[PDB]
RNA sequence: AGCAACGCGAAGAACCUUACCAGGUCUUGACAUCCUUUGACCACUCUAGAGAUAGAGCUUUCCCUUCGGGGACAAAGUGACAGGUGGUGCAUGGUUGUCGUCAGCUCGUGUCGUGAGAUGUUGGGUUAAGUCCCGCAACGAGCGCAACCCUUAUUGUUAGUUGCCAUCAUUUAGUUGGGCACUCUAGCGAGACUGCCGGUGACAAACCGGAGGAAGGUGGGGAUGACGUCAAAUCAUCAUGCCCCUUAUGACCUGGGCUACACACGUGCUACAAUGGGAAGUACAACGAGUCGCUAGACCGCGAGGUCAUGCAAAUCUCUUAAAGCUUCUCUCAGUUCGGAUUGCAGGCUGCAACUCGCCUGCAUGAAGCCGGAAUCGCUAGUAAUCGCGGAUCAGCACGCCGCGGUG
């Protein structure tokens, strides 16, 4: 709930900010999971450490307000 | 009235010593001295596990009261402002004069 | 004026109690003890050293009274009055004696001990 | 475990604190500067037999008094040694200190010093039925009421721990009024560590 | 590891709700009062002994 | 207990009837120590007593105490390893006990909407013998009178 | 790890704590001493980086001088060395649990016995008590029991401010003039001792009854835990003998577990309703906490909250109008105007940051549950049952823990 300002991190921002020119790169690998999704990420594809590995997400629309901690798990059951 | 003491302390013996203190040496040189008026004694409470390890159904208390008394001064003289602020003893007892 | 005055203590509460000649009514903390105390017989419990010594009236009573609840400052008042009816005539001190409305109740609440759930009661066991 | 510390039972009765200072607001730092000071004296008391320290306070001057057995074997020769204590706790308290060096009468009726030199035999290879023996010996001569002693661990140098002491005369402990002392030291001989408890009545 | 984790705590801290509070006689890091700077079973032994002022055992 | 024979317990008669049984009738409706509540109920249903087909309400209180208490109650013991059950006599303050027992619990089981409307109406039934407090007192000078066969010498 | 483990170490896991795991890194070292070159070390700014770190910028710059030295300190060298929450509670110190606040454990002078040993300390009565009496080859003594310490029940005296307001004027009011009478606060004293009176009993100890008194038979509660038992618990509070690691079992950083879920066991909270649910009005406490903290008051928002501002380092101000209670008006025995789990959407607060994984608010949804078998637990009076309030730990986070009082 951060009604001043949602959250992003500069390393990110920084990044996706760099790339908005062309068409884009798989290579946005950050460890960064408590960053939300500003509609600027679509079409792109993060890739979320999970504690273990760097699993890659692609953004669609429907997944504008969420965090990149949303998907990627982390505990590996069954 | 424009002189007034406050004293804190942890033994009630040493405090009222040093208020009898205080008090003669004031009424010697003056007069009008307000008695040495005490003060509701706050107190703590401390409660600990007795056991490094196990055992919470087993513990000790600690306290730790604090003595106030109260003395306030009416019609002081050149001579008391000396006759007051010189004396001192003793060690472990708070005091602190507000006009 | 001639008036008559007592103390009465109950279980953390403290009751100041004034007697004077009047004809039968009691106020407290400026309010009337009908309003007051409106639990419902209460009432019946005060007006009890009137009941047994000086049979019945005619005082007015004033009573500045706090601390503790509802059914202790109660007793408190009532604990004040019979000392003030002791206080007019000293030949009171039999009947009152007799029926309690004498003593102090030194009833009061028992403190918690460490390890338990309430100052007696323990927790729940099992012998497995 | 099932006795409270003799002289923690006291406190506040017929004793009295070991450090007599108010303050508020500026307590942790005073409690921790006092622990600093005590721990740091360890340092003469390796030789001097120091037994107490009452640390008081004033303004921004610091009033220490030590109670001993040795007064000029701590002292310096014209005062030569008390000049290098206040010079070295002004280093640590950073304010003015002032050591006022008491002098103990009848030191064989002390528990820190009676324990702290019966835990010296252990080390050099003395068999401890006769250290605590002559302890309350020379501690009865000197005229007390009781005397209770008691030494722990791998005893003779040994294989599994055991304890025993030696008692002499009454040593009431239930009773408030009592005046008891006692002390806790450790030493080795060889193998791990050992404990001595000694307790002394002196009447009330 | 006990020797590396004092020296870390007494640094300044990486960020405000970083720095933690531990006893200064030992380093336990549980259960320390902040009037006093030690923890739970340092107090229950300075206590006897008569060198905190003021404290002492409770009754009533 | 084990060391012998314990008091008695005095109670204070309530002010308005002056009346021991009162008070005791109070202390058994009252439940968590909200004793105004009950001292409320007990005065509506003594209210309703009267102003229905009533004379007075420790008249009728008395009578049905009268047909509600016991007269003999048994008791199953152990001797050996082999359980049975005797009759006894019975002392005046457990009868008592029993009946204000009996004639609460079984008012607390009527099913109507106040409790005043089934205390009241419940101990008008017992003051007629009736009600289930009646039946059982019946029910244990039943099995009293009949188990005493396995009583007769014990 | 049965009683004596299982709301226990933990009196505070989002990062930290943190020991564990995965990736990125260092090797005289994150932390200590020594010796030498020597000596005043910094912090701040900008690029790369997830950071750890590395690369560049103003520079860590003699505070003792007799011209001859000493304190702080970076690097280097330099190796002595450091470092370990790694093993062994069956090698230990110290610190606890339980029998259990149960009433026991020994000695000196005598006597008895060929001797190890016994007696005392056995027996009757009484007692909470190895607590007392009577008898008895025993007579006395020590630690244990009880007393001395704390708090609560009554009062005299000394002292009346920030407490209090009975005899007076005054206002919104104890407020302001006045007073210390009363309550209160807190120093010093009194008072309870089977001390008197009747009966029982070996006339004894002791028990039953009465008078007086606030209190009567250890008045109520706490602290206080003998010799010993379980190789009971703890090398992870701390120490420490022996063994083990040392470019790694040491050390630095980011992200993840410690919160996973076909289930089984323990300790709790909320309910299954009418002795109740909802709406409006009216009352009565005590223990405690507060300086970058406790927030008066006024306004904005349905609400949690926000803004401007005020007093207070405290018997002065604030947290703090307690909740059950009482009085009215409803609802009518139903899976319901009971119950409040679960889920959707929108917010607030702390924090650099609430996805895994916080607390709170509003609107919407409305599960099981209609008093619970075998079996089993707590409690002897202001107790059980029931109702709220405070604080340690703590940015934030409590159905747990420690205390307090109300009805009873
Ligand atoms: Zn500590």
């Amino acid at each position: 709930s951060l009604k001043k300002g949602p959250f992003v991190d500069d390393h990110l921002m920084k990044k996706v900010e760099a790339q908005q020119g062309a068409e884009k790169k798989k290579v946005i690998k950050t460890w960064s999971r408590r960053s939300t999704i500003f509609p600027s990420f679509v079409g792109f594809t993060i890739a979320v450490y999970d504690g273990r590995k760097h699993v890659p997400v692609y953004i669609q629309e429907d997944m504008v307000g969420h965090k990149l901690g949303e998907f990627a798990p982390t505990r590996t059951y069954r | 009235q424009k002189i007034r003491i406050r004293l804190k302390a942890y033994e009630h013996r040493i405090l009222d010593q040093s208020a009898d203190k205080i008090v003669e040496t004031a009424k010697r040189t003056g007069a009008d001295v307000s008695g040495p008026i005490p003060l509701p004694t706050e107190r703590s409470l401390y409660t600990v596990i007795r056991a490094t390890h196990k055992y919470k159904d087993s513990r000790e208390q600690f306290e730790m009261r604090t003595h106030k008394r109260l003395i306030d001064i009416v019609n002081p003289t050149p001579k008391t402002v000396d006759a007051l602020m010189k004396l001192d003893l003793p060690s472990g007892v708070n005091i602190e004069i507000k006009l | 004026q001639v008036q008559y005055s007592g103390t009465g203590r109950r279980k953390n509460a403290v009751a100041r109690v004034r007697l004077v000649p009047g004809t039968g009514k009691i106020t407290v903390n400026k309010k009337d003890v009908e309003e007051y105390i409106p639990h419902a017989d209460l009432r019946e419990v005060i007006n009890q050293p009137f009941g047994v010594t000086e049979t019945k009236g005619a005082y007015d009573v004033i009573v500045n009274v706090n601390g503790g609840g509802y059914a202790g400052q109660s007793g408190a008042i009532r604990h004040g009055i019979a000392r003030a009816l002791l206080q007019v005539d000293p030949d009171f001190r039999s009947a009152l004696k007799r029926a309690g409305l004498l003593t102090r109740d030194a009833r009061m609440v028992e403190r918690k001990k460490p390890g338990l759930k309430k100052a007696r009661k323990a927790s729940q066991f099992s012998k497995r | 475990g099932q006795k409270v510390h003799p002289i923690g039972m006291r406190v506040g009765i017929i004793r009295d604190w070991d450090a007599k200072w108010y303050a508020e607001k500026e307590y942790a730092e005073f409690l921790h500067e006092d622990l600093r000071i005590r721990k740091f004296i360890a340092t003469k008391l390796a030789d001097a037999a120091v037994s107490t320290i009452e640390i008081e306070r004033a303004a921004n001057r610091v009033n220490i008094s030590i109670h001993t057995a040795k007064p000029g074997m701590v002292i310096g020769k014209g005062g030569s040694e008390v000049e290098n204590l206040r010079k070295e706790l002004n280093k640590l308290t950073g304010k003015r200190v002032h050591i006022n060096i008491v002098e103990i009468k009848k030191p064989d009726l002390d528990a820190k010093l009676v324990g702290e030199g019966i835990a010296r035999q252990l080390e050099n290879r003395v068999a401890f039925r006769r250290a605590q023996k002559q302890a309350i010996q020379r501690a009865m001569r000197a005229g007390a009421k009781g005397i209770k002693t008691q030494v722990s661990g791998r005893l003779n140098g040994a294989d599994i721990a055991r304890s025993e002491g030696y008692s002499e005369g009454t040593v009431p402990l239930h009773t408030l009024r009592a005046d008891i002392d006692y002390a806790w030291e450790e030493a080795d001989t060889t193998y791990g560590k050992l404990g001595v408890k000694v307790w002394i009545y002196r009447g009330e | 590891a006990k020797k590396s984790m004092i020296a870390k705590n007494k640094r300044p801290a990486k960020h405000s709700t970083q720095a933690y509070t531990r006893c200064e006689r030992c380093g336990r890091p549980h259960s320390v009062y902040r009037k006093f700077h030690l923890c739970r079973i340092c107090f229950r032994e300075l206590a006897y002994k008569g060198q905190i002022p003021g404290v002492k055992k409770a009754s009533w | 207990p084990r060391k012998g024979p314990v008091a008695k317990r005095d109670v204070l008669p309530d002010p308005i009837y002056n009346s021991k049984l009162v008070t005791r009738l109070i202390n058994r409706v009252m439940v968590d120590g909200k004793r105004g509540i009950a001292a409320n109920i007990i005065y509506n249903s003594f209210d309703i007593i009267k102003e229905s087909t009533g004379n007075d309400p420790l008249e009728v209180f008395e009578q049905a105490m009268k047909n509600v208490m016991p007269v003999l109650e048994v008791k199953a013991r152990r001797v050996g390893g082999s359980n049975y059950q005797v009759p006894v006599e019975v002392r005046p303050e457990r009868r008592t006990t029993l009946g204000l027992r009996w004639v609460v619990n079984y008012a607390r089981l009527r099913g109507e909407h106040t409790m005043e409307e089934r205390l009241a109406k419940e101990i008008m039934d017992a003051a007629n013998n009736t009600g289930a407090s009646v039946k059982k007192r019946e029910d244990t000078h039943k099995m009293a009178d009949a188990n005493r066969a396995f009583a007769h010498y014990r």
